[PDB]
RNA sequence: UGCAAGGCCGGAAAGAAAUUAGAGGCACCAAGUGGGCCUUCUUCGGUAAGCGGAGCAGGCGAUGCGGAAUGAACCGC
RNA sequence: UAAGCCCAAUUAGUGAUUGCCCAUUAUUCCUUUGGUAAGGGCGGAAACUUGGAGAAAGUGUAGCCCUUCCGAUGUAGAUGUGGCCUGGAGGUUAGGACGAAGCUUAUGGCGUGAGCCUAAGAUGGACCGGCCUCUAGUGCAGAUCUUGGUUGGCG
């Protein structure tokens, strides 16, 4: 016996949640590989800058301290 | 010896008992709330008996106070008389019923002798 | 030592009450005076109207006040989620509510439950006052002085009790300010009684729109 | 529940509309999808490769993926309590880029503009005039109204 | 003591972003408040001229001021609605004081015999009678 | 009056269920504080204490030497060096041979613990003792401890579920690796799902 | 070279989409339930039904109180 | 010549409001209770008579004390309780032949309640109460319950 009544009421109790937003599970994974090939080579040199500008800083917040 | 001042009015007098407590000599004049799925009193209608609400709750300032002032306090013994002397204000002893007649004489003796009011006594001296 | 600081900040007591019920004074004059003017000046635009032939078409209430006259029982949903965005949470809880385009459409869909109008003068301050409390730290205090009202709304315009009606009367700069800040007129049943409650105002029921009419149905509830 | 096929209770949804059938435009080869841009996801047949389930089609969502020709799209799907970013993929063809933001794309645009011309800009050109007040109006034709019968 | 007075409403179609200077359109109904009135000021509009309550504008709806009290006759051209003969129009000439109170007395003889209620009434040519 | 607001009630925690009577007397300490001050660290570190014993997951003296060279690498070089509260305990580590002079304010230490810090030229405190040095809690460096990779947290989901690397209730490890978790065993439970 | 692109980024940016803004987000453990019925609106099947099957919302169940004399459901609440 | 029907009325064409009666609704007033809801005190001073801005740093009570807001139905279910009760243990405090358990009740009182305490027995005769922990064979109206006993019908 199908009645879907009463349903429509539970699924607004505990509320039909909002989806997550975009910085939420944004993983640029099982898409086209040519883009991510590249977006991941980038994201090594951007990390290679990213340790590197810690490297001046405490080096320069050093001897200009 | 004299009470403090209190606003003693109460909400309900007549006891909450069980239903259908009178028509049998079993039940019990003591509250059992009716798990009964279509107990009239647990779906209260109108001239059905009440059930116990947290409403029915004395006003906490006058909660517990006897109709003399002076909320009680159980005395065993003479030296309990002592532990309730500084509050013969705001409570009263009261003798425990298994204390017998030599110490319970020993004790409204020093009742008086302390101003700290029994809820017992009165053997041509009160 | 501690008598003085408290009596020296006493004077900030009471200093800062004389210079309140000032500054509370001088603008609900100017508050009467802008009902007082802008009636008047209202009147001679009417009246160089009918004379000279022209109408005068009087311009818009800014502002309802809606009152919820059914209860909380069976309601659909969507009537039922606009009215805990009005706070119609319970019978006889009249808001003051703006007529925007995107709010008169929520008392559109919501009528049978509420009934509304446009609200006098002489009924937006005896809410206020008769019937005004604040959300003071999520409570509903009364208003009882001037010093309750400038504590909790704080924005640097709205002082006196006076000002909380100029907020409501006109449709205001402050109005999503003075209106949140208040709870909803909890009222009583209007004396004297409704004619119905299930039928349209302009049928012999009462509820949807009254303009106007609406001080005759609130002056009994107030 | 003798059917419920991929495809099913959709004759009139998949349908081209009237007069306007045959190949896909040259404008819906010829757009330009980011990763982040929004798309109406308009299932077209004619194409009938790549089409989206019928769930799918007044629905408009992100492109999280543009593969060479396969648009791939996350949608918001209530499913009962909660929604779902579906991921979609269907080809360019079945994708419109999706208005939905001019609506303030074009209204930031020179509503900064002035004011930014209000603000600092180099003058402030007055703008649109008010729309709900009084007024004495004169009228040029009276009339009454009793019946037509 | 006779109640549905007698209003004076008029009103414009909100000019307009389209004519700029939409005609405006002024007619007299019996009725017991002013909302009663521009409720049936925006059906005689709705349906004599198609405009909405929405897309127009009250003027100036007016309560009519009497006449000098005293005895006269009325014929009331008056169209009801029933399931009782559907929209027949009827005359009924009246022997009232004003014309408030003469058509009241047209409404409580037409829900009396025809039950025929306020607003499946309508109402034309409230005007005298000499002899 | 129609509400729904009926679940928007959080449980808070209101007080603590724990006997020890050493921590009702830092909680009692740190109702005075957290209340009758406008301290937003007596504030915080008030509902770490009334909480649980599995939510005062503990630190080490690792995570606290690296995290206060992370401070300390960017000061006055000689302004001072901050106090690590952490509100649950210290643990020793023993892949962290050298430990610097930091100063540890804990409800407790291991005994390993207590001994590295002090061989290594630190003080740890006490809450007793830190309520006579910056009460308000003025430069001092609060600290949880990681409670992810807990084996109680990594059993949380289903992990017969698309995307769930959880850890099934078995005892025998090499009990369930069969038909469910194999790709030639009709189906295998699919390491990535986007959600 | 530079456009455009991705991962970025600092310099700079403000609003002259209403309301409530009765706080968002997850997480864990565990029940009970898995025979519904009535009803509004519409509507499939049936001669029909106090019929069977649905969609929507509301109810009853799980709930009194007030009144339709009387009634699980109606009207108020 | 309605207490019927359809329309209206609401103090009577005198001058602008609520004719009138009923609720577990509304408003307001007290009282409870929960929210961990906000606050304020959280150890000694005075307004004509006493109470508290002197009762303790506290989830929970006979609340630390005030006062403030708001909510308050509910089957299945869940949960809490400085919560109730029975048997027994480890502690403590304590009763008892000047009468313990038990038992009786138009014995009151007091707790919303579970229940507790008292009195008085022309009852009983020798054991046992409070409190903190522990413990379980721990609460019964209803199972065609089981056992014992009685009873109606019924002389
Ligand atoms: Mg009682
Ligand atoms: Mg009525
Ligand atoms: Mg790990
Ligand atoms: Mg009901
Ligand atoms: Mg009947
Ligand atoms: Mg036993
Ligand atoms: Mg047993
Ligand atoms: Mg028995
Ligand atoms: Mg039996």
């Amino acid at each position: 016996n199908h009645t879907n009544h009463n349903q429509s009421s539970k699924n607004h109790r505990n509320g039909i949640k909002g989806p997550m937003p975009l910085h939420l599970h944004n993983s640029k994974r099982g898409s086209w590989l040519p883009a991510l090939v590249n977006a991941r080579r980038v994201r090594k040199h951007n990390q290679k800058a990213a340790l590197k500008k810690r490297r001046e800083r405490i080096a320069a917040f050093a001897a200009k301290n | 010896k004299p009470t403090v001042s209190k606003a003693i009015v109460k909400k309900r007098t007549k006891r909450f008992t069980r239903h259908r407590y009178e028509l049998f000599p079993q039940l019990s004049s003591s509250w059992r709330k009716p798990r009964g799925e279509d107990s009239p009193v647990r779906r209260r209608y109108k001239g059905q008996k009440a059930m116990p609400n947290k409403g029915y709750g004395s006003d906490r300032a006058t909660k517990y106070i006897t109709p003399s002032g002076f909320r009680s306090f159980p005395i065993n013994n003479v030296e309990d008389l002592y532990m309730l002397v500084m509050q013969n204000r705001k409570y009263a002893g009261v003798i425990s019923h298994t204390v017998g007649a030599r110490k319970r004489k020993a004790i409204a003796r020093k009742a008086m002798e302390l101003d700290v009011r029994l809820a017992n006594g009165n053997a041509k001296l009160r | 030592q501690q008598t003085e600081n408290f009596k020296k900040a006493v004077v900030a007591r009471k200093a800062a009450k004389a210079a309140l019920k000032k500054t509370a004074y001088l603008r609900a004059r100017k508050y009467s005076r802008e009902y007082r003017g802008a009636e008047k000046k209202l009147v001679t635009l009417r009246r160089q109207a009918a004379s000279h032939g022209n109408y005068y078409l009087e311009a818009k209430p800014k502002v309802a006040v809606v009152t919820r006259i059914r209860g909380i029982a069976k309601v659909n949903p969507k009537q039922r989620k606009i009215l805990q965005l009005l706070r119609l949470r319970q019978i006889f809880n009249t808001v003051f509510v703006k007529m925007n385009k995107p709010m008169e459409n929520m008392l559109r869909a919501v009528e049978p439950y509420i009934a509304y109008g446009y609200p006098s003068l002489a009924t937006v301050r005896a809410m206020v006052y008769k019937r005004g409390y604040l959300k003071i730290n999520g409570q509903r205090v009364k208003i009882t002085d001037n010093q309750m009202i400038k504590d909790k709304y704080n924005n640097a315009d709205i002082v006196c009790a006076e000002d909380m009606v100029n907020q409501i009367y006109t449709c205001g700069k402050h109005f999503r300010t003075v209106t949140h800040g208040m709870w909803p007129f909890k009222l009583a049943p209007p004396a004297g009684g409704m004619r119905q409650k299930r039928r349209h105002f302009v049928e012999g029921g009462d509820y949807g729109n009254r303009d106007t009419l609406i001080n005759r149905f609130l002056a009994r509830m107030i | 529940v003798h059917s419920y096929g991929y495809k099913s209770g959709t004759r009139h949804l998949f349908a081209k509309k009237f007069r306007k059938h045959g190949a896909p435009s040259v404008s819906t080869i010829l757009t330009n999808i980011k990763v982040g841009d929004y798309v109406d996801v308009v299932a077209d047949s004619a194409v009938r490769e790549g089409m989206p389930h019928k769930y799918y089609h007044g629905r408009t969502g992100i492109v999280w993926n543009v593969t060479p020709r396969g648009v791939g799209v996350i949608i918001n799907k209530p499913v009962r309590t909660r929604t779902l970013r579906k991921r979609i993929c269907v080809r360019f063809e079945h994708v419109r880029k999706s208005r939905c933001q001019e609506a303030f794309k074009a209204k930031e645009h020179q509503f900064q503009a002035y004011l930014a011309a209000k603000k600092a800009g180099k003058a402030l050109p007055p703008l649109k005039k008010s729309s709900r007040m009084g007024g004495i109006v004169r009228p040029k034709n009276v009339e009454v109204l009793a019946r037509r019968v | 003591k006779p109640h549905l007075r007698h209003y004076q409403v008029v009103g414009r179609e909100s000019p307009s972003e389209k004519n700029p200077e939409p005609t405006v359109y002024k007619f007299e109904v019996f009725a017991p408040n002013f909302v009663v009135a521009k409720s049936r000021f925006w059906r005689m509009m709705r349906v004599k001229n198609k405009v909405k309550a929405t897309h127009g504008d009250v003027l100036s709806c007016k309560v009519v001021k009497d006449a000098k009290l005293v005895a006269r006759n009325y014929l009331v051209d008056i169209a009801y609605y029933s399931q009782r003969c559907g929209y027949t129009r009827m005359v009924k000439e009246f022997r009232d004081v004003s014309k408030t109170g003469a058509v009241s007395q047209a409404y409580h003889d037409l829900a009396s015999r025809h039950r025929a209620r306020y607003h499946n009434i309508e109402v034309l040519n409230v005007k005298s009678i000499p002899d | 009056d129609l509400t729904g607001i009926s679940k928007k009630s959080r449980v808070i925690r209101h007080h603590t269920y724990s006997t020890n009577p050493y921590i009702k007397l830092l909680i009692k300490l740190y109702k005075f504080l957290a209340k009758r001050t406008s301290s937003g660290f007596n504030k915080v570190v008030y509902q770490r204490l009334i909480k649980s014993r599995s939510n005062r997951a503990p630190i080490s003296l690792s995570r606290i030497a690296v995290v206060m060279k992370r401070k300390a690498v960017f000061t006055a070089k000689s302004k001072a060096a901050p106090i690590a509260v952490v509100v649950g305990d210290v643990l020793d580590d023993v892949r962290m041979a050298r430990i610097p002079a930091m100063r540890v304010c804990a409800l407790r230490f291991s005994k390993s613990a207590r001994q590295s810090i002090v061989a290594a030229g630190g003080e740890c405190l006490t809450f007793d003792q830190l309520a006579m040095i910056a009460p308000t809690g003025k430069n001092t460096y609060l600290l949880r401890g990681r409670k992810s990779g807990r084996e109680s947290v990594r059993h949380f989901g289903a992990s017969g579920v698309p995307g769930s690397h959880s850890k099934p209730y078995a005892t025998n490890r090499g009990k369930e690796t069969k038909r469910g978790r194999r790709t030639g065993r009709s189906y295998k439970r699919k390491a990535f799902r986007h959600v």
